[PDB]
Formats: structure tokens, C-alpha cells, sequence
């Protein structure tokens, strides 16, 4: 079993790489913006499965639970990553190093502007709280593990919570400020979940009306709905 | 209904 500090370091070593994607040469259309964003998502999904497998305890769960967790959390985990990438750039969504979208560029995709505004507002909350790197790592793991072998899972989630509490304690703030910071970080989990629910409705519709074709792993996740 | 995800989960 790991100490809180060691668990955090394990999460740090597990971080997935930044997928590279570029703008098309021609101006964005509804179809081409949806193509660039789903292509990004599908590649990230491959690395996400590898990340989850490195979270201590995950591969000891039943293979059924592993499927269920990833199936439930994937959009949330993508959005959390995006928000972290975007945290020091107000008005912008840093999908990848060469795909940095200004808020208004979403005007070309029907319905996406609402979701961009949710992601941007939640990102601003994390900015105002001064979310720290180690806190981000614990929260992202908590998203996976709370998305819902059973004894193992509640234990795993508790270990990650203990790790977050440990990180907050290291900041040196008062006992009541520590409780307050824990509450404020965790209250943002429901905003991430809300944005995921809305993003999933949007993408499912776009797929359904054949605005954008999706393949392989992303296709398989969407067909589950 | 998860051939790919299972394969990624099991691959090394
Ligand atoms: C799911 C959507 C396509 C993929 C987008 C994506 C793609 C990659 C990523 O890391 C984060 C996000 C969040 C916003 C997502 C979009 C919101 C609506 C759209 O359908």
C-alpha cells in the first residue's frame, strides 16, 4: 500500500501525453470543426485507457467494472483535461498546442457555443481557486472512480480522497480553510458532470443526423447509448 | 458490445 504522497506521485507518472492536432487549411465549417474535435477525442481515448490502468488498484477490479467506469467517465475526463490545459488562458480552449479556439469560433457549430461557455466558466472557477497541479491529478482520478470488485473500488476512491486531503494540508492553510477548499473543489465535480451530460447529448445528436462520422473507439463508446 | 475497449484494457 502507498502513502498519500506516493499515490500522488503515481498519478503524476501516469499522465497521458498531449495529442497533437492542427487546424485545417480551409476556414472551419460545422462539419470540419466536428471532425477535428472527434478525431482529437478518439486519439485521447486510446491514451486514457492506458492512464486508467496505471491508477493503483484499477486493473485489480473486475473487467466488467473497468469497462463500466471508463464508459461512464470518459467525456468528463476529457473535459477536465481541457479545462486544466486552458486554465491560464481566459476566453480560450486549448484543445491541443496547435488547436486553440477562441470562444466565438464555436458559432460555426450548431449548439456547441452553450457547451464552450460551460467549459469556459468552470475553467474560470478553477482559475479563481488557483487549482494546483497535484489537486488536478487527484480530482481527475476521483472523476474516474466516482463515475458509477466493489470493496476494492470504494477503497480506491477513499485512497485518492486521502491523497487530496494530504495535498491540501501541505498548503499550510488553517483547518477550516482546508475543509472549505475540499468542499469547493468537490462542488465543481457536479459542474464537470453537467458539462459532460450536455456534451454527450450534443455529440449523440450530431452522430445521429450524420453531420460527422465517428470511428473505432469513440464510435463504440457512443453506440453504448 | 465492447470489443475494442476490452482489447485495449487487456493489451500490454
Ligand atoms: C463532444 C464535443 C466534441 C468533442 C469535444 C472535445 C474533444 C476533446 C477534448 O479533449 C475535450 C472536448 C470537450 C468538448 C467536446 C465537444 C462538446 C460538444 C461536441 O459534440
Amino acid at each position: 500500500a502507498l502513502s498519500p504522497e506516493q499515490l500522488v506521485l503515481t498519478l503524476l507518472e501516469a499522465e497521458p501525453p498531449h495529442v497533437l492536432i492542427s487546424r485545417p487549411s480551409a476556414p472551419f465549417t460545422e462539419a470540419s470543426m466536428m471532425m477535428s474535435l472527434t478525431k482529437l477525442a478518439d486519439k485521447e481515448l486510446v491514451h486514457m485507457i492506458s492512464w486508467a490502468k496505471k491508477i493503483p488498484g484499477f486493473v485489480e477490479l473486475s473487467l466488467f467494472d473497468q469497462v463500466r467506469l471508463l464508459e461512464s467517465c470518459w467525456m468528463e475526463v476529457l473535459m477536465m483535461g481541457l479545462m486544466w490545459r486552458s486554465i491560464d488562458h481566459p476566453g480560450k480552449l486549448i484543445f491541443a498546442p496547435d488547436l486553440v479556439l477562441d470562444r466565438d469560433e464555436g458559432k460555426c457549430v450548431e449548439g456547441i457555443l452553450e457547451i464552450f461557455d460551460m467549459l469556459l466558466a468552470t475553467t474560470s472557477r478553477f482559475r479563481e481557486l488557483k487549482l494546483q497541479h497535484k489537486e488536478y491529478l487527484c480530482v481527475k482520478a476521483m472523476i474516474l472512480l466516482n463515475s458509477s470488485s466493489s470493496r476494492k473500488l470504494a477503497h480506491l476512491l477513499n485512497a485518492v480522497t486521502d491523497a487530496l486531503v494530504w495535498v491540501i494540508a501541505k498548503s499550510g492553510i488553517s483547518s477550516q480553510q482546508q475543509s472549505m477548499r475540499l468542499a469547493n473543489l468537490l462542488m465543481l465535480l457536479s459542474h464537470v458532470r453537467h458539462a459532460s451530460n450536455k456534451g454527450m447529448e450534443h455529440l449523440l445528436n450530431m452522430k445521429c443526423k450524420n453531420v460527422v462520422p465517428v470511428y473505432d473507439l469513440l464510435l463504440e463508446m457512443l453506440n453504448a447509448h | 458490445r465492447h470489443p475494442l475497449l476490452l482489447r485495449h484494457l487487456l493489451q500490454n
